[PDB]
């Protein structure tokens, strides 16, 4: 039985973020790390199976085998590198091969003079439907819930554009009630009051 | 034990 | 290519009209396919046992065969050997030293 | 390489369902898994080499079989709702990295009517929000898809584009009953304003929906939900 | 001192088929299993009492290592045919040889991993555990591919843990016949090699382990040269056989005295007719 890092992580900065995971069943002389992108088969970064420590480009790992404590990081993080990050090992008898509790680790990246505001997007003639949209926000903001039953908002994401050398975040909020108002619509704004409402 | 961890190959 | 070294023996002293075990052990050869038979008299004896097959640190195989037998003075054992490198077959008595 | 046979099913309670895995590197060892984020990822049966099968933590409820050396199917005699998971095949040396295939996302439902395609609607951007901004936002909304069995790509001129694009990482149900409800999902495409301006250009979000196969019956008057492609279309203006 | 060893021999018949592959385990001088391909039912073997009271499902693991190390040897063969282009007509023998010795801390002492083709040194697990030495230009091929796999590691990971682990559970399982040591038992014989020539023969029996030492000194002239040696022997029960000779001059009999050196015996014995 392994038991991994399952609770969520979030570093913005570049900076070193560092994750571990313990095993039950000391018979192991078998170790990896896997990373898998949200909807695509995870994939070997590292495999470990001497207890010394080894290097490998942005990424670094470790066994004590005694603490039995795993632990892979890397030296500078990028947006892309988000991904959820997967422990495993196998018993040195069965060679059965085990995955833990994935570990969810998101990125925030920094905008630089970022001008947070919500617009209205008047759909197609035969869509029949209106919608509101924030964006150009800060990474630290969050997103919060729909206290009304018939209003449904995304959470927020992140997009990054090579053209204009540019990267931006967004929340898409819509309702098919009738009485749909933009301000009204995000009745929790809780964010820095330096918003543009048009029509 | 025997060393059966990896394909030994050549 | 090597060439076989024999060792023809008992496992225990040699008393005549008490069962033993003829052993004839054969070390340093390669490759590994041979032919070793025990003879008493000059005959072949079924029903022989031989060890598993294995080598020593400088590659060369070393294997042993094995039977049960009393020994008399008038039978005389050997022990007949054909190996690659052999010409012949090669023979050696048992001697009790 | 290795393949699993389904990318995407859709079958009632009750029924079996068969899950092919091949692999091409002849490895010894092939695993099947089961993700659905609740533990992360578990193991299900494993096996070493040929007619060889043991269990793993998720055993129950899951038949397996080895009869060739690269072939590992997994069978599930009565389907369940439980059941509902992302499947992957791995196979590897006993102690070499693992590899398994794209995945098999699998969804067992009470009833066969109860699977709809999506609706799917571009909405264009803001005069203000080009004015200030000097770019412009369009989004891509695709309702009423139930299961799960859907990808969105947004295209610009014939070609699908990935850079300024934005997915929502998983749909929102419409109404939140936890016995049965219906998907919503959204996506951003951000550009230049002075791209948008040009009436030439045309963007096109699409959705594949991976509905039910030929072969499920179909008596309902509305027409049969098998897999589709959805798109929505719109062109720059002003 | 202890140690545990493993022999593996893959021998290629043209014409048959899937070569032979034939595998034997030996904790110091006791063999505890042997597979071998060709058999009528291939399967992991005992032939150690202190392994019969193994579990079943360690005798399955075990049939399956051996198994697909035989498959892994037969790619070898036909690999290493392809390296040095060799016809597919000629038999070739294909030998490994890996273990490790334990120190006398309860530590790993040090191990070793090496193959060698058609009895002659191919390439070698350094003693870093870290780097490879290779011996002909084909050998730089296989270490190229090691290297950049990666093996070293996995070969260091087997030999600085669970070789230990098995050692160490082998030996508390069955110390009562792998940690005693049986002295040995010497007597001195004389043959007429002439009229005035004599034959001397010191022999040694029922030893364990096979390491021991006999010598012939001539009051205090130890000289190797006159003497005569042969290879320890088994003598099929679990122990070994060793006799030393020296051809001497009938009544200098009394100067010549034999010296055995052997881990069972508290101190070296002196032996005389």
């Amino acid at each position: 039985e392994v038991e991994q890092n399952s609770g969520p992580l979030s570093v913005p900065e570049g900076a070193i973020a560092s994750l571990n995971c313990t095993y039950s069943d000391r018979g192991s002389q078998s170790f990896f790390w896997y990373r898998q992108y949200s909807g695509k088969s995870p994939e070997l970064i590292m495999f470990i199976y001497s207890n010394g420590d080894k290097e490998d480009g942005r990424f670094t790992a470790q066994l004590n085998k005694a603490s039995q404590y795993v632990s892979l990081l890397i030296r500078d993080s990028q947006p892309s590198d988000s991904a959820t990050y997967l422990c495993a090992a196998a018993m040195d008898s069965s060679y059965k091969l085990i995955f833990g509790s994935g570990t969810r680790l998101l990125v925030r990246p920094d905008i630089q003079n970022p001008d947070p505001a919500v617009y209205q997007l008047r759909d197609s003639k035969s869509s029949d439907k209106s919608v509101c949209l924030f964006t150009d926000f800060d990474s630290q903001t969050n997103v919060s819930q729909s206290k009304d039953s018939d209003v449904y908002i995304t959470d927020k994401c992140v997009l990054d554009m090579r053209s204009m050398d540019f990267k931006s975040n967004s929340a898409v909020a819509w309702s098919n009630k009738s009485d749909f108002a933009c301000a009204n619509a995000f009745n929790n704004s809780i964010i820095p009051e330096d918003t543009f409402f048009p029509s | 034990g025997a060393d059966g961890v990896g394909k030994s190959a050549l | 290519q090597r060439t076989p070294k024999i060792q023809v023996y008992s496992r225990h002293p040699a008393e005549n009209g008490k069962s033993n075990f003829l052993n004839c052990y054969v070390s340093g050869f390669h490759p590994s396919d041979i032919e070793v038979d025990l003879l008493k008299n000059g005959e072949r004896i079924e029903k022989v046992e031989h060890s598993d097959l294995s080598f020593s640190k400088d590659w060369s195989f070393y294997l042993l065969y094995y039977t049960e037998f009393t020994p008399t003075e008038k039978d005389e054992y050997a022990c007949r050997v054909n190996h690659v490198t052999l010409s012949q077959p090669k023979i050696v008595k048992w001697d009790r030293d | 390489g290795i393949t699993q046979s389904p990318r995407y099913k859709i079958t009632e309670t009750g029924r079996q369902v068969t899950l092919m895995c091949h692999q091409t590197w002849s490895h010894s060892y092939m695993f099947w898994y089961r993700q659905d984020l609740g533990h992360g990822l578990r193991l299900i049966y494993y096996s070493a080499a040929a007619d060889i099968t043991d269990k793993g933590e998720v055993p129950d409820g899951y038949v397996v079989s080895r009869s060739k050396t690269e072939n590992f199917p997994l069978t599930l005699e009565s389907a369940t709702r439980s059941q509902t998971s992302v499947y992957f095949c791995a196979s590897s040396d006993p102690g070499t990295e693992a590899f398994f295939g794209q995945g098999t996302r699998l969804t067992v439902v009470e009833d066969l009517r109860n699977v709809f395609p999506p609706e799917v609607a571009v909405f264009e951007p803001s005069e203000a929000e080009i004015s200030h901004t000097q770019k412009a936002t369009l989004v891509c909304l695709a309702t009423g898809f139930y299961p799960d069995h859907v990808e969105l790509s947004w295209w610009v001129n014939g070609k699908e584009v990935h850079s300024g694009v934005c997915t929502d990482p998983q749909p929102l149900k419409e109404q939140p009953a936890l016995n049965d409800s219906r998907y919503a999902l959204s996506s951003r495409l951000r550009v230049s304003a002075t791209f948008w301006q040009n009436p030439r250009n045309h963007f096109r979000c699409q959705v594949q929906f991976y509905g039910l196969s030929e072969n499920d019956e179909w008596t309902q008057d509305r027409a049969k939900p098998v897999t589709q492609i959805v798109s929505a279309e719109a062109w720059g203006r002003a | 001192s202890h140690s545990m060893r493993y022999f593996y021999t893959a021998v290629s018949r043209p014409g048959r088929g899937e070569p032979r592959f034939i595998a034997v385990g030996y904790v110091d001088d006791t063999q505890f299993v042997q597979f071998d391909s060709d058999a009528a039912s291939p399967r992991g073997e005992p032939r150690a009492p202190w392994v019969e009271q193994e579990g079943p499902e360690y005798w399955d693991r075990e049939t399956q290592k051996y198994k697909r190390q035989a498959q892994t040897d037969r790619v070898s063969l036909r690999n290493l045919r392809g390296y040095y282009n060799q016809s597919e007509a000629g038999s070739h023998t294909l030998q490994r040889m890996y273990g490790c010795d334990l120190g006398p801390d309860g530590r790993l002492l040090r191990g070793y991993n090496q193959f060698a083709y058609d009895g002659k040194d191919y390439i070698a697990l350094n003693e870093d555990l870290r780097s490879w030495t290779a011996a002909d230009k084909a050998a730089q091929i296989t270490q190229r591919k090691w290297e950049a796999a990666r093996e070293a590691e996995q070969r260091r990971a087997y030999l600085e843990g669970t070789c230990v682990e098995w050692l160490r559970r082998y030996l508390e399982n069955g110390k009562k016949t792998l940690q005693r040591a049986e002295h040995p038992k010497t007597h001195v014989t004389h043959h007429p090699v002439s009229d005035h020539e004599a034959t001397l023969r010191c022999w040694a029996l029922g030893f364990y382990p096979a390491e021991i030492t006999l010598t012939w000194q001539r009051d205090g002239e130890d000289q190797t040269q006159d003497t005569e040696l042969v290879e320890t022997r088994p003598a099929g029960d679990g122990t070994f056989q060793k006799w030393a000779a020296v051809v001497v001059p009938s009544g200098e009999e009394q100067r010549y005295t034999c010296h055995v050196q052997h881990e069972g015996l508290p101190e070296p014995l002196t032996l005389r007719w």
